[PDB]
């Protein structure tokens, strides 16, 4: 009943060519964070990367300007029944 | 053979009890899952009581006595949930939890132990 | 509720079983730290920490199997209240030195099992 | 199928009145050896103490001089089949 996908995925400062992120951990035990990102036209390549479960903030670098971005974190995360698992996706849509 | 029973009755009841209160309670505090730590203090301060008990009562059938110590503190109590859930907290940077969590299991099982078997033994004297 | 139950009871017994039989055959072989209640200890925190990485890997299993291998089998192959009462009744023996070598083993112990049987089938996979 | 009965009990130092027993532990987990000594003749009140289980000594005072004793000791012991149990007793016999 407890959710694991985080909550509140925002960017808290941008430049054009990166962005700074945030979200709100949910309320499990979180292993790391998985950041995707791509430009929304659906003519690029989603990249990932990882951030620690200590950690609700990520900088996303090598962007494009002017360009329409989609955004998406998930959770590794252990729980008592699944163990370890993934969570679906909170996602948000940035232009640079 | 009825000793296997007197594990598997026993064990059946021990490992029900933890399945149940596992789910329930281990989502509402994370750090330290209460389900996985009220199972395995449940089980030492039964385990105590029973140590102080059965040392009195020589005569009792050791059906009784494996059904309750193998059997049901066997089921109830683990060390495997309490291993990933540390384990779990180790991967995720929280040190400090996971070494509260070690500590909490350890220092607080063998307390509840004690107290099982020293309120058997204050009682009897 | 009932199909899960089943899972726990087959598996939990099948792990209560398997501890007692194990218990019951190399425990006194060494009482100051009885190696039946170590090795089932060990092997559940090896299963378990496979079935981290496993289950992490296998995200469609059926949760009836899921049950069955932690919250039965390890829940009922390991065992937090044997392992209580061998360290209290070291305790109560004076005998200190081997009642934190038991403490440390078998918290030490079960996460490095823990850890080798995730990071084995992480590097498997 | 480990006996939890001490061997090799004897007698190791004697006065008139006292006498100081020695014992090799058995392979167990003793929580205390329980001693208790009387008058080997008839019908005199056998008194028994216990001493710790990392002993393996202990010392019988208030005898009379020139009275054989019978003597016997066994363990108050952790096992995992019976948790708390008593052994069987080892038993000798010694004249002050
Ligand atoms: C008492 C001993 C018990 C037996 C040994 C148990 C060992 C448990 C932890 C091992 O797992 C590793 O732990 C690292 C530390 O949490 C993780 O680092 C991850 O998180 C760190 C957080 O600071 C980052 O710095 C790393 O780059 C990142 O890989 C890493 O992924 C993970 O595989
Ligand atoms: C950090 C977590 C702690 C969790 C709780 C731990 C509880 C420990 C219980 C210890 O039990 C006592 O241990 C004493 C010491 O072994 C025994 O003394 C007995 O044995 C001693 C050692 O030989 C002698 O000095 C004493 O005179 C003799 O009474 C005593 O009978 C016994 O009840
Ligand atoms: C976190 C808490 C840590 C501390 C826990 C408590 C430790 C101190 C206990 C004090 O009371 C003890 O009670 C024992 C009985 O329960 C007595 O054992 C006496 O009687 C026992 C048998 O009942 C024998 O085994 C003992 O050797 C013999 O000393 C012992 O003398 C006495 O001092
Ligand atoms: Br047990
Ligand atoms: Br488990
Ligand atoms: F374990
Ligand atoms: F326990
Ligand atoms: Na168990």
């Amino acid at each position: 009943s407890v959710s694991s996908v985080p909550t509140k995925l925002e960017v808290v400062a941008a430049t054009p060519t990166s962005l700074l992120i945030s979200w709100d951990a949910p309320a499990v035990t979180v292993v790391h964070y998985v950041i995707t990102y791509g430009e929304t036209g659906g003519n690029s390549p989603v990249q990932e990367f990882t951030v620690p479960g200590s950690k609700s903030t990520a900088t996303i670098s090598g962007l494009k300007p002017g360009v329409d971005y989609t955004i998406t974190v998930y959770t590794m995360y252990y729980s008592y029944s699944d163990l370890y698992s993934y969570s679906s996706p909170i996602s948000i849509n940035y232009r640079t | 053979i009825k000793s296997l029973f007197a594990v598997i009755i026993g064990g059946s009841v021990g490992c029900t009890l933890r399945w149940l209160l596992s789910t329930k309670f281990n989502s509402l505090f994370p750090n330290l899952p209460p389900g996985t730590l009220v199972v395995n203090l449940l089980a030492g301060l039964i385990i105590g009581t029973a140590l102080a008990y059965f040392l009195r009562q020589p005569h009792l059938d050791p059906f009784w006595k494996l059904m309750i110590t193998t059997g049901l503190c066997g089921g109830l109590s683990t060390f495997a949930t309490f291993s990933v859930e540390v384990f779990a907290l180790l991967q995720a940077g929280n040190y400090i939890w996971a070494l509260t969590s070690v500590l909490v299991h350890v220092i607080g099982s063998l307390i509840m132990t004690a107290l099982g078997f020293f309120i058997i033994t204050i009682l009897f004297a």
